[PDB]
């Protein structure tokens, strides 16, 4: 098939990258899904924190002195308290990663494929349809969060408007 | 008398039994390290290599960084080390993956492997043991 | 045993009391560690009690330069236990070289996998500390014993 | 126990594991209850050791008061103390080799309550009875002390 | 726009140079091919 | 392992068991002291200023004093390492903690009391679990 092409194509140009799992590999795949969905959670956290205030607002920004030049952004001015709450939300999971990317528990699956190891067989444009915490369950929701950020994120910078508020757009405009 | 010998009774190798080299203190000061000492997993020596680097390596940023006079000055050398402590391993997993390549002693990839995975682990134990401690003093 | 360093002397072998005639040798190996720990540190002790007598202070200790016994109450007691945790260290590592198979009492260096041959200079440089050593014991505790007993303090004709 | 004569109840009489560490700690109670008592006889008679520890009402409220002036005294005790039993575990005691639980067996052919503390000799081992009646002395004064020590305790429990 | 070289500057500069670094340091060093 | 699989659900397809046992009475071990700890302060009292007054609440964690939490690390660390020298190093297989010794001679016996302990340990979960429900939902 034409998915199949392109695999093997990317394959070929770059085999160390494929063998170790980087690129168009199911791996990837499950990984770039399992980190869209907690996207979209955070996404809604976000929202709902926005609503209720608990980010400390754009109203204030940070102090140069304090956190010292990297708060700069441009000259004067200075990232704002909601950027840089969001961005620390996101720091915590970072580290996190590096943890369990280095250092992984040994149920948990590697983010890269073991040396002798090889990437799993490929799910299909529908995966195979089994309910609970099952394997495909956790590919199907990866694809629909991913699918769902990208056309999301298109409707945001089509009509112009933030993310944030596209996303209120949608539900029932419960968040904001 | 005569403390200098050659080393292992070998006249023709390159290295001298000094008391610095051959000694009871330093071979049992050294057979006694994660790095050397006997019956440990290669998982704990690194898990002890990091925690006895990491905490050691939060004061230097946080007493003489760009921030040291601010209030967050703690916060922003727990954050260099944790930095430092990732390129570190990253390193050692390059190192390992070079130099090993065609569980045991620490000389072989899943062992280097574990051993890395146990620096980390230890490394940011010991920055964060080191953040708790200083946050209060 | 009388063969170990420590016997050159105008007393020779020194043991009125009978504590090495029958020990054995775990005992008497005891006993020379003991000798050894003591003597090293009357040495260091009475070379800080020169330091301190004579004035000199670190720079963290600026008031206390006086009286060695009234500058051990500057120290706080963090101080101590840091002083305390070193020695613990140290004693660990001597411990470690303890189990060693070829231990000799206080050769921490390890002499006799060093040394090309056992020889009577080696022996009686072990002596020359162990006699420093004892005279360190009995300086230390006779500058205590002064200047507790006469507030005076040395240097200051005591 | 005392004399020829047999134990005073039922007294683990049916310990398959022997006896030898129930008499090691028999041995040591008694040891530090002895000293414990001697102790406090001359403190309550004599107490220049640590100066301005106000009024003690006897010997039992002196470590309260201590450990409000000299807090660190207690911590060079409990380590000597420490460092004296693990020192003592060398040469009493089996070690640990996969079994044998630590501190748990004293290890073959030593009689208990020795420590090798024989500096003046004065007990002979070579003569068997001399010896072993010597041990029963320490015993049996060890036992009279640890009886003595609650027995001292009631002064604190009087006032 | 005035948000963009906070963003990409640190990942020129350092993690771009790591990266490009860490694989340079792989490949001459792999033995094979 | 011993506890027979009488299980409500599957999830020990891609997991060891020997790890998830030891994990069990872990938590179950560190459940019961928790719930304790939010039982027995409640019951008896809090007994000192605590840095500021306030009990019953799990906010504590920001009241008490970092000194209190960097020293119950280091004790945890040092028995967790006691534990770990225990059935991974010397592989003792006898229990490392026993004093005034219970866990009878007879294998059944052995089996009967790791029953008894999993059973109050995952009773204690539960508890700690309503308990926070009770708090934080
Ligand atoms: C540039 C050199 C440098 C600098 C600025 C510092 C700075 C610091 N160190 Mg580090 N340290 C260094 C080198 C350095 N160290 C080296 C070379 C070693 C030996 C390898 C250590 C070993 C060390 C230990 C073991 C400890 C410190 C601690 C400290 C803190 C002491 C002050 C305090 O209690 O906080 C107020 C401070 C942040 C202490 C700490 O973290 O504070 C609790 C601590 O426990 N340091
Ligand atoms: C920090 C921890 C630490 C540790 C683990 C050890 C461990 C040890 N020491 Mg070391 N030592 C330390 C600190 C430490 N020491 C310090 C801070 C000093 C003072 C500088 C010494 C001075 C010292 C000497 C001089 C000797 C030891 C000895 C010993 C061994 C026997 C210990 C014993 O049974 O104590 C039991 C402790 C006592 C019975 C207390 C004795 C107090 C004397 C009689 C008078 C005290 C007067 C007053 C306090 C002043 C053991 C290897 C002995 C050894 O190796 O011989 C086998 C030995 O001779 N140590
Ligand atoms: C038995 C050994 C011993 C003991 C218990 C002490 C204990 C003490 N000394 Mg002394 N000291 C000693 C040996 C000793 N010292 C020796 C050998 C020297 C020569 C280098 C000194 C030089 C010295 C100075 C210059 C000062 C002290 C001070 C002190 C006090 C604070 C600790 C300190 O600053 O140490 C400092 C330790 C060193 C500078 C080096 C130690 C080297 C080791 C032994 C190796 C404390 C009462 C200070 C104090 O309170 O004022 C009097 C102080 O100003 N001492
Ligand atoms: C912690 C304290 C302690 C410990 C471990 C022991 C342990 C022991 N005692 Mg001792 N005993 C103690 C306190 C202690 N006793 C006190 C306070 C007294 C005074 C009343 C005695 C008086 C005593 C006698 C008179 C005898 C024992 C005997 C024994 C042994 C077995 C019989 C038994 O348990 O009774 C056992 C080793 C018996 C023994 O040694 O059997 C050979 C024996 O005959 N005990
Ligand atoms: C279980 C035993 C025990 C315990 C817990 C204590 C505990 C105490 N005693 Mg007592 N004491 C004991 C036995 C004991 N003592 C014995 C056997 C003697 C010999 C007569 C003394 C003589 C004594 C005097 C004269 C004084 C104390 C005091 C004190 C208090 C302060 C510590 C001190 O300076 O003691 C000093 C303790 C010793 C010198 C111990 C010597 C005997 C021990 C048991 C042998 C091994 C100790 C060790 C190797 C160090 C030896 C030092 C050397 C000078 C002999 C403290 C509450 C002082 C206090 O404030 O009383 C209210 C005080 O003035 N004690
Ligand atoms: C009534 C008092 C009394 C008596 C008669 C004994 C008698 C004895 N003790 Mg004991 N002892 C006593 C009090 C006593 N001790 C106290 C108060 C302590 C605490 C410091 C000790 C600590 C002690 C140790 C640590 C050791 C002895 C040992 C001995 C024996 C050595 C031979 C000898 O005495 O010389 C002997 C049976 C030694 C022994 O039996 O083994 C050789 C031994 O290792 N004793
Ligand atoms: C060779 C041409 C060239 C050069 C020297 C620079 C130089 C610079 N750019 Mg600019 N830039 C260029 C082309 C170039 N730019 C083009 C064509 C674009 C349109 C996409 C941009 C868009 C752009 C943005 C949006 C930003 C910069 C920024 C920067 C600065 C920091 C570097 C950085 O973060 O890069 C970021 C650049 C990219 C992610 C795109 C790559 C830039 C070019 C196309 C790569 C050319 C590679 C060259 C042929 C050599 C390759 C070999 C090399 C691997 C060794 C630096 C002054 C930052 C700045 O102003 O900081 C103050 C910043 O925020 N650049
Ligand atoms: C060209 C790119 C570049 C950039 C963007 C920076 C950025 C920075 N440098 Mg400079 N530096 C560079 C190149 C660069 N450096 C080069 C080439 C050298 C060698 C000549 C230096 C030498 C240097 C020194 C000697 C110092 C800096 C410091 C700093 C920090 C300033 C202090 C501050 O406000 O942060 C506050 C810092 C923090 C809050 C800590 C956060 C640290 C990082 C950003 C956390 C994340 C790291 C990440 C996990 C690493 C990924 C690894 C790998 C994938 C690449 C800042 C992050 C100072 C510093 O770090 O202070 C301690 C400092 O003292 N730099
Ligand atoms: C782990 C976690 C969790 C979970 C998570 C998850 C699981 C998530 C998911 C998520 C998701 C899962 C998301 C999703 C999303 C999706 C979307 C958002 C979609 C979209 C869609 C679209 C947009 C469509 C379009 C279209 C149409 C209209 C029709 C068809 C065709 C087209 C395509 C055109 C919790 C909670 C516990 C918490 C913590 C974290
Ligand atoms: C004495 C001295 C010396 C030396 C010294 C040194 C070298 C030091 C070092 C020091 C050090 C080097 C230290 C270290 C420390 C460390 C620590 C203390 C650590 C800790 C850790 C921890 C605590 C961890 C934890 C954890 C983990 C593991 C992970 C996460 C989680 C937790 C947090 C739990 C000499 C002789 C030369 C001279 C004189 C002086
Ligand atoms: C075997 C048996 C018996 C007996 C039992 C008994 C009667 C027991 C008892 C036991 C006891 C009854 C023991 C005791 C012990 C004691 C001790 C071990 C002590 C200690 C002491 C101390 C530690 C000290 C303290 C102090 C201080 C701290 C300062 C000053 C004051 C004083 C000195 C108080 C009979 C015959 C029935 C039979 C069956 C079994």
């Amino acid at each position: 098939s034409v998915f199949t092409d392109a695999t093997e194509a990317f394959s070929k140009d770059y085999p160390d990258f494929y063998k170790a799992g980087w690129g168009p590999t199911t791996k990837a795949e499950r990984w770039n899904g399992r980190h869209a969905m907690f996207g979209w959670v955070l996404i809604v956290a976000t929202g709902y924190a926005k609503a209720h205030g608990l980010i400390p607002d754009p109203e204030v920004a940070l102090n140069l002195k304090e956190w010292g030049t990297l708060s700069i952004l441009a000259g004067p001015q200075t990232i704002s308290n909601e950027r840089a709450v969001v961005l620390i939300a996101n720091v915590h999971a970072l580290f996190m990663s590096l943890c369990a990317a280095f250092a992984p528990l040994s149920f948990q699956d590697p983010l890269l494929i073991p040396k002798g190891q090889k990437d799993e067989p490929a799910a299909g444009l529908i995966p195979a349809i089994v309910p609970g915490l099952t394997k495909e369950a956790e590919l199907l929701n990866g694809r629909l969060a991913m699918l769902g950020l990208v056309l999301v994120m298109g409707h945001s910078l089509a009509t112009g408007t933030p993310f944030l508020n596209s996303v209120d757009l949608f539900l029932g405009n419960r968040l904001g | 008398a005569n403390f200098i010998k050659p080393y292992n009774n070998d006249p023709f190798v390159g290295h001298l039994s000094t008391p610095v080299t051959t000694s009871a203190a330093t071979k049992a000061f050294l057979g006694n390290l994660p790095a050397y000492r006997a019956g440990l997993s290669p998982l704990l020596r690194g898990l002890e290599v990091g925690m006895a680097h990491g905490y050691l390596l939060v004061g230097p940023f946080d007493k003489l960084g760009p921030l040291r006079n601010s209030e967050i000055a703690l916060l922003s050398g727990f954050l260099s080390a944790v930095g430092l402590i990732t390129i570190l391993t990253l390193c050692l997993t390059i190192y390992g993956k070079v130099s090993f390549q065609e569980n045991k002693d620490l000389l072989t990839e899943d062992g280097w492997s574990q051993f890395t995975s146990g620096f980390l682990v230890g490394a940011f134990g010991g920055a964060g043991f080191a953040y708790l401690t200083l946050l209060n003093l | 045993v009388k063969e170990m360093p420590g016997v050159s002397a105008p007393l020779g072998f020194f043991d009125p009391l009978g504590f090495a005639s029958k020990a054995s040798p775990e005992t008497i190996t005891k006993y020379r560690e003991s000798e050894l720990r003591h003597g090293r540190t009357a040495m260091l002790a009475v070379l800080g009690w020169a330091f301190t007598e004579a004035g000199c202070h670190l720079p963290v200790f600026p008031n206390a330069g006086t009286n060695p016994l009234a500058a051990a109450g500057q120290v706080p007691f963090w101080g101590w236990a840091q002083i305390f945790a070193f020695c613990g260290v140290i004693e660990f590592v001597q411990a470690k070289i303890r189990e060693r198979p070829g231990f000799q009492a206080g050769d921490y260096i390890g002499s006799g996998d060093l040394m090309d041959e056992g020889d009577d200079q080696w022996k009686s440089f072990q002596t020359k500390e162990l006699n420093n050593g004892r005279l360190a014991m009995l300086a230390s505790i006779g500058l205590i014993g002064q200047t507790a007993i006469f507030g005076q303090n040395i240097l200051e004709q005591s | 126990g005392s004399s020829v004569f047999d134990p005073l109840g039922l007294a683990t009489k049916a310990s398959d594991a022997e006896l030898l560490r129930h008499q090691e700690s028999e041995i040591k109670h008694g040891r530090i209850a002895m000293l414990a008592i001697l102790g406090m006889a001359v403190q309550e008679r004599f107490h220049p050791f640590f100066p301005t520890s106000a009024e003690v009402a006897n010997s039992v409220d002196a470590p309260r008061m201590i450990l409000q002036d000299y807090g660190w005294f207690w911590l060079l005790a409990l380590w000597g103390v420490s460092v004296h039993e693990y020192d003592n575990v060398k040469h009493t005691y089996k070690p640990e080799s996969s079994t044998v639980k630590p501190y748990s067996e004293i290890l073959d052919g030593r009689v208990p309550g020795d420590l090798g503390f024989d500096p003046l000799e004065l007990g002979h081992k070579e003569d068997s009875e001399y010896y072993n009646s010597m041990r029963l002395k320490e015993i049996n004064n060890g036992r009279l002390a640890m009886i003595a020590v609650f027995g001292a305790c009631a002064q604190e429990m009087v006032n | 726009a005035s948000y963009l070289p906070s963003i990409l500057v640190p990942l020129v500069g350092i993690v771009f140079p790591g990266v490009a670094m860490a694989l340079l340091f792989l490949y001459i060093e792999k033995d094979d091919i | 392992t011993g506890n027979k699989p009488f299980d409500p659900l599957n999830i020990a397809a891609f997991v060891p068991p020997e790890r998830m046992r030891q994990s069990e009475l872990h938590n179950g071990r560190v459940a019961m002291l928790a719930v304790v700890g939010w039982a027995f302060p409640e019951l008896v009292g809090k007994f000192a200023s605590e840095d500021v007054t306030s009990t019953h609440a799990l906010d504590a964690l920001s009241q008490a004093d970092p000194r209190f939490w960097t020293q119950f690390i280091i004790l945890c660390g040092i028995v967790e390492a006691n534990m770990y020298r225990h059935y991974q190093i010397n592989n003792n297989q006898y229990p490392f903690f026993d004093p005034l010794n219970l866990y009878p001679k007879d294998k059944a016996g052995q089996q009967s009391m790791e029953l008894k302990e999993l059973k109050n340990g995952r009773a204690a979960m539960i508890a700690f679990a309503a308990m926070l429900a009770h708090a934080t939902i």
